[PDB]
């Protein structure tokens, strides 16, 4: 029994132990409680206005698609405080767990951001907070790392199977399994049991608000589409929300290729995946014949997720979303290329989305197309990567 | 069938149960069959055997390893499915009841999955990661293979909670760590069994003082088994040791 | 000859070499031709806005001042594209030098955020740019130096004298004097030769007049006091600029004491500096008996200046403006305590700031006070050097 | 004074000036001094000799190091004015021209400054910093004391700074790097000298061909004194050669 519908289609649910249902429950309740009360929506409002930074800009490009009939606009979560949108969604979970009265925090993370998200939101809310991350992200996007202790969060490396956002998540669980008493798990993704992935949706879902705010003021019509990386899918549904009432407007969701689809060193579930049941949830998986999860690959950290949220897999079923893929160096050709003709460094993760962006420009230069990015977050934790990288080149 | 006939047998003796736990492959193929049959040499009434799991989210460091262990030895579902079929050739009445994580039953169908189980000789299926809320394709399946569906009750459990668990297992319900039993029983639910930090005699005298059928012991074995990993001939009797200085907790 | 006053009382003028008088009476013309051009007015604020993200947030600490009578309100600078106040007016400064028909672009920088600003606003505007940085800087600074080259920047080490932006300063200049025909040059501080002290208060005054427009809005009434570090002057002016008026209105500027002013080694000229002569202007500097530069110090590369901008030098002067000075530990403080109780991680340079602000408050707990801190920048840059030097201890 | 009677006496026998410029108390206070009294011996008409300061924001690396040279001799302004006493006092005729940064006139006051200028017999003052826009109060306080302010006139200037430098300046007019010559002229400017790159006899000769009372060679001579730095005693006659055969293109 619960309020809200656990399923997209045949995706979703909430596939935890017993243990845990009391707790998603109470968060189900909350969560429903706190939409309807007009002083939690001002309280997250003025947040996300005065702390965060809220409403971010909306970019046009205009050097990037030069010589083609494509206007391209980008989605600044890259400019909201942290340096990324999870902290959109982290301001609202910090403050449903006060409503229901925890006090401490527990959070999984990749490329560090969503963990960098939780500490500043708990040090701003009087919460403790501790973090779990892959041992690989640890170093990878280490500059997040020192950010989340200078504000006070500690910060667990996972050096369990792939060390990377995956394993995170499993301590998480672990962890939450026992502190589920006193702690709020503030998942950072639109994944996991429910109802994570529908609050995560609605305290995201501002992104797309805006942009269709801010793109009819400019253009006075709705985009042609909507681009999106997609990792555990929270900035693409934030995006995407918004819009999915409007048909007309095509929903791209990018997951990374890695080394290539077909090399199997990839982090893309959706399209090349099986579905399966796992992290709390029935969605599409990376998974071995035999049923085991498989690890997943990507230059990004944040995308580095053998799964994807449940309403991803549904808008795909049906038609409404569609769903490609970015390989690592075609992200890094967007990442140069956008900071040398916009002047804007993005994060390895927003560059598979600007990679499908550009492709969709230089395939059909003369297609009338009028397109939005979300710039989910700033490069400058990518820094020493892809430094690193252009180096050997 | 045969949790049914057990109970039954162990209530004609005024005694209880002692179900011990352990990962199937763990630390090998060779090594974990011998393994099982010291535990029933030892007086295992039955058995609760884990397959191991790419990502087992709901498992202690303990388990985590065993896992790696059989991985690390090659260990997959199928080759699990080899051995229950071994330990049922040679044990006939022993209940064995497999801890599973809901992908790998529902990888090739779920269907599938309890069929192969009645087809090798399994009793029980507790899938760690589908409460009762997901459970209905599950425990429909397990029913129509003759496979009991196990249910844990868990500390923080309602009344609702008790009702639906009591109405839907078969063979025990799992107890995690005395008006807790009364309810089960006036609902009329499978053999209540206590487990979690059950890893002393008194624990499982008090239990079954408690009302319960006896009681499971998790990891309590699992710790026997990896404090003498470098010493096989020296784990197996370890463990006779314990299983036997256990159930006879229960008579 | 000249349009506008080149002096603030005794300080300021343009003390070059002959040859780069032209070149100064040519911006200066450029200048106020611009601020009179409803079309370069309209331009200015466009990428304001929807590139760099203004209006930036105006954030009530609900933390620092527990058990006190102060109010204090941090302006967001560090929200702003490129992460600190530099680049408002580098876009104003680039488009001046569009104006004129100048194609390249040579800037110097201490923090390396002038740097960045420069790199960014010439990649998005068609410019070419090279920077030059005290090789210390470039070293303590390093996530800048990484950025700016990503953009297309050319990053020069000066390994002369401290190494630090003095001698980027001289080095900037020294290259103007022989590419002054093709290129504009960028200061970045409100500092050097006329007009500069006065195109970059003109072009970084938005950040005092949003602040009294969202004060005003959120309090009903003025602040008792604004607060700013002072480097070159910059982020401080364009704090000051619209309130100078607002005599009710404290003005207080914060200077780095480094190890502390007796100990010689810090960057305070203004208040322990003499009148002299260098970098085009006549202003407080650190300097010997025998009127040789002095070099300065601060655990803050962009306050690390022997010098200061000369309209501080005369608001000082007429008393309408007060400075004093706060110490490496003073600010270490003040940037741990604000990531802890806020969740903001600030620039080491803006921690300077609130040091003092804390000062004020701490000393007298009791007063009644709304006090205004300019957080020109966020942290991220001195995430490595706070760290190895809170490890020492 | 000095200047007047130099070009005087250079107009009585149809011939320019050559001007030599280097760092005082570089590489050393002693060397410096055997250096200038070599320049002297092979032609030098006049001299420019420059202070050190610490942030010669208008010389390129050449002067700079050469300014690092002095400071590690611990050379000060005060020691500089020490060795222009000794200059003075050895060669009472030739002018001596200081190149200056504004600071260090300004330092002690800049009425001060010229005087101590005066006193030990210094002809000129060249502020690099210091266009005629700002040079009142040190064209003035040179005036008072016999002291000829010198400007530079840049290759971009205008028919109103020729003005303003034709009126404001004594001694001669720097000439950085035909018709130029002709309106100084016409308003009745110091005898102009050209500069920068010249260091040939040949640039010298088409110099006073063009109208110009001579030239002056800037790093010309610093490239010829750092190049032999290990060598002081070659160093000397490097310059000597030089000079004499740079002077003879004025005759
Ligand atoms: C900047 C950014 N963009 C996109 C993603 C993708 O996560 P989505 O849910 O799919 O939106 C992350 C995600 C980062 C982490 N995994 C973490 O920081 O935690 C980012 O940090
Ligand atoms: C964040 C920040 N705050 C303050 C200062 C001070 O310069 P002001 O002019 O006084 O405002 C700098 C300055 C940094 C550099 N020197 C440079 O990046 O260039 C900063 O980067
Ligand atoms: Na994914
Ligand atoms: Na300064």
């Amino acid at each position: 029994t619960t309020l809200l519908n656990p399923y997209f289609g045949e995706f979703g649910g909430m596939y935890v132990p017993q243990i845990l249902m009391p707790a998603l429950n109470q968060l189900e309740e909350a969560f429903v409680s706190a939409q309807k009360d007009p002083e939690f929506q001002a309280q997250f409002a003025d947040l996300l206005k005065n702390y965060a930074g809220r409403p971010t800009a909306l970019t046009k490009c205009q050097n990037i698609t030069a010589g083609t009939r494509t206007t391209l606009y980008l989605k600044r979560e890259d400019l909201l405080h942290g340096g990324a949108h999870k902290t959109n969604q982290v301001l609202g979970q910090a403050l449903l767990a006060k409503r229901m009265g925890k006090s401490e925090i527990i959070a999984e993370t990749g490329a560090g951001n969503h963990g960098v998200a939780s500490a500043l939101a708990s040090a701003l809310l009087g919460l403790k907070c501790r973090i779990y991350m892959g041992a690989k992200d640890v170093e990878r996007q280490s500059p997040n790392v020192f950010r989340m202790r200078l504000m006070g969060a500690e910060v667990i490396p996972v050096h369990s199977g792939s060390a990377t956002l995956k394993d995170a998540c499993n301590e998480a669980l672990r962890d939450w399994s026992g502190s589920y008493e006193t702690a709020h798990y503030m998942l950072g993704t639109a994944a996991g049991p429910h109802p994570y992935p529908t609050i995560v949706r609605e305290f995201q879902r501002m992104i797309g608000e805006e942009t269709k705010a801010q793109i009819l003021d400019k253009e006075g019509r709705l985009p042609d589409a909507v681009i999106a990386c997609v990792g555990g899918g929270s900035n693409a549904i934030g995006m995407f929300a918004d819009f999915i009432n409007d048909t007309s407007v095509g929903l791209i969701g990018v997951e990374p290729g890695g080394h290539g689809i077909e090399t199997g060193e990839h982090g893309a579930p959706l399209k090349h995946g099986r579905v399966g049941i796992y992290f709390g949830m029935k969605a599409p998986m990376m998974q071995t014949a035999d049923g085991q999860i498989e690890e997943s690959y990507s230059i990004s950290a944040g995308l580095d997720f053998p799964s994807v949220g449940p309403q991803h897999a549904y808008l795909n079923s049906i038609g409404r979303a569609d769903y490609v893929s970015i390989t690592d160096d075609e992200a890094l050709e967007a990442f140069k290329t956008l900071c040398r003709h916009e002047g804007i460094i993005p994060a390895l993760e927003s560059s598979h989305a600007l990679a499908h962006a550009l492709k969709m420009m230089r395939e059909q230069p003369e297609k009338e197309q009028l397109l939005v990015v979300n710039l989910s977050g700033r490069g400058d934790k990518d820094i020493f990567t892809v430094h690193d990288i252009l180096k050997a080149r | 069938e045969r949790y049914e006939n057990l109970f039954a047998q162990l209530n004609d003796r005024r005694e209880g149960a002692f179900v011990p736990f352990v990962t199937l492959g763990d630390p090998g193929i060779e090594q974990s069959l011998k393994i099982i049959d010291t535990l029933i040499d030892a007086g295992a009434d039955a058995l609760e055997l884990g397959v191991p799991f790419s990502d087992p989210l709901a498992d202690g460091p303990t388990i985590q390893n065993a896992n790696l262990r059989a991985f690390a030895a090659g260990v997959t579902p199928a080759q699990c499915f080899e051995m229950l079929a071994l330990i049922r050739e040679k044990h006939p009445t022993i209940p064995i009841g497999l801890l599973m994580y809901a992908n790998l039953v529902f990888n090739n169908g779920i269907d599938a999955f309890y069929a192969r189980c009645e087809q090798v000789g399994v009793d029980s299926v507790l899938v760690a990661d589908v409460p009762v809320e997901e459970s209905a394709p599950f425990r429909q399946a397990a029913l129509r293979h003759n496979i009991a569906p196990i249910f844990i009750c868990p500390p923080n459990a309602d009344d609702d909670l008790l009702r639906q668990v009591a109405s839907y297992g078969r063979g025990y319900t799992y107890l995690l760590s005395h008006h807790l039993i009364e309810k089960l029983k006036e609902y009329h639910a499978a053999p209540a069994l206590q487990g979690f930090g059950i890893s002393s005699p008194e624990q499982v005298s008090a239990a079954v003082r408690a009302g319960a059928a006896g009681a499971i012991s998790g990891s309590a074995i699992v710790k026997i088994i990896e404090k003498n990993l470098a010493s096989p001939k020296q784990m197996l009797a370890e463990l006779r040791s314990f299983v036997s200085a256990m159930k006879a907790a229960s008579r």
